[PDB]
């Protein structure tokens, strides 16, 4: 049973249309009246939004519509919102008693304002450096879109050892948020002038720095 | 009014088997619905586990998963449970139990209600409690903060005064590294003229290592 192929990715502007496609074959989506479309947010369980191809559950929006033709079936979803913006799974009953899931769409909703990065550089704390050792803290926050690349320096000259960077994550304000730790021996922080972190959103760059004091 | 609640521990040893109860309360375990288990791989896709009808007490689960994975009902306790043998990393997901909708064909396809999920590490690494350490402030407003610092495993809960410092705070999610150990921070922006007045603590909770701090942030 081959798993059910949906495209990766999916945009649309406020107010339009967007159709999300789910492929399978003759004998699961194309046999029966059995497909469902989940909508998920960012650590959330999935939503119920169609089950048996058409039908809408309980306190879901009439702008959500399913549809099938042949092995392939489609979600449409008008006048769309910013709330709208999830990812969103279809499924089907294959035979065998299974349920079978597409690899899901995340859809993104056009026209979000750009936004750049707040940055907060931390020296190492007293009572680290007592532990003997010692942290340096970038945090990056409100930036759109969530590109976001991180140099370090000691001085001004780079430092790639020692860096661990995460990746960006949403907030609750739509704008993406990160951060850049620099693990250093206290000997390395108190033997320098000052290190610096630099943030690179689109284009321009963003730099504040710590001197051991 | 049927609601599906996720119960076990959050890491397993690999080789060992995972085991996950679901409570619902609100109906009975043995009425006609399928009791549904999902998991996700964060960052990732939705997996399909399988169910248990409530009536029969038969369950299925996915071809991949069928040589070690049962679905069962506790009848004394009204759950329905998931144990999956020989562990390994690719079990490492969040766990959701879910509720398919009454009377449907295939009505493990069609969930409508669903737990909140349960995340579970699968690690021979051990349970490690984290350093707290103050991240002490230097334009009529100054930035303070706790950093949470290698633990293992997730997850781990910030907040500021016990819930009542809400404004400007912004706590990050952990970064792996290359150590196998999580360190997140957490940061609020507050009036400078504030401080050495204001008291402000940053509470720390990492449940499976039972440790609970209340971390002092002071200037100077």
């Amino acid at each position: 049973q081959a798993a059910l192929t949906q495209p990766p990715s999916v945009s649309g502007s406020p107010g339009q249309s967007v159709i999300i496609s789910c492929t399978g074959t003759s004998s699961d989506i194309g046999q029966y009246n059995s497909v469902s479309w989940y909508q998920q947010h960012p650590d959330k369980a999935p939503k119920l939004v169609i089950y048996g191809v058409t039908s809408r559950p309980s306190g879901v929006s009439d702008r959500f519509s399913g549809s099938k033709y042949g092995d392939t079936a489609s979600l449409t979803i008008s006048g769309l919102q910013a709330e709208d913006e999830a990812d969103y799974y279809c499924s089907s009953h294959a035979d065998e008693n299974m349920a079978l899931f597409g690899g899901g769409t995340r859809l993104t909703v056009l026209g979000q304002p750009k936004g750049a990065p707040s940055v907060t550089l931390f020296p190492p704390s007293s009572e680290e450096l007592q532990a003997n050792k010692a942290t340096l803290v970038c945090l990056i926050s409100d930036f759109y879109p969530g590109a976001v690349t991180v140099a370090w320096k000691a001085d001004s000259s780079p430092v790639k050892a020692g860096v661990e960077t995460t990746t960006p994550s949403k907030q609750s304000n739509n704008k993406y948020a990160a951060s850049s730790y620099l693990s250093l021996t206290p000997e390395q922080w108190k033997s320098h002038r000052s290190y610096s972190c630099q943030v690179t959103h689109e284009g321009s760059t963003v730099e504040k720095t710590v001197a051991p004091t | 009014q049927v609601q599906l609640q996720e119960s076990g521990p959050g890491l397993v040893k690999p080789s060992e088997t995972l085991s996950l109860t679901c409570a619902v309360s609100g109906v009975s375990i043995n009425d006609g619905y399928d009791w549904t288990w999902i998991r996700q791989t964060p960052g990732k896709g939705l997996e399909w586990i399988g169910y248990v009808f409530g009536r029969s007490g038969n369950f299925n689960l996915n071809p991949s998963l069928r040589n070690r994975g049962i679905i069962s009902k506790d009848t004394c306790k009204n759950q329905f449970s998931l144990n999956l043998n020989s562990a390994t990393a690719a079990d490492t997901a969040v766990y959701f139990c879910a509720r398919g909708m009454e009377g449907l064909f295939a009505a493990y396809n069609s969930l409508d209600v669903w737990g909140r999920g349960l995340l579970v590490t699968v690690s021979g690494a051990s349970t490690k409690g984290p350093s707290v350490f103050p991240l002490a402030p230097s334009g009529g407003t100054a930035a303070l903060g706790c950093l949470v610092k290698d633990y293992f495993p997730e997850p781990v809960t910030v907040s500021w005064n016990s819930g009542a410092l809400t404004s400007g705070v912004h706590t990050f999610p952990a970064v792996l590294q290359s150590s196998g150990l999580y360190s997140l921070s957490s940061v609020v922006t507050v009036p400078s003229s504030s401080l050495g007045t204001q008291t402000y603590i940053c509470n720390v909770n990492h449940k499976p290592s039972n440790t609970k701090v209340d971390k002092r942030v002071e200037p100077k």
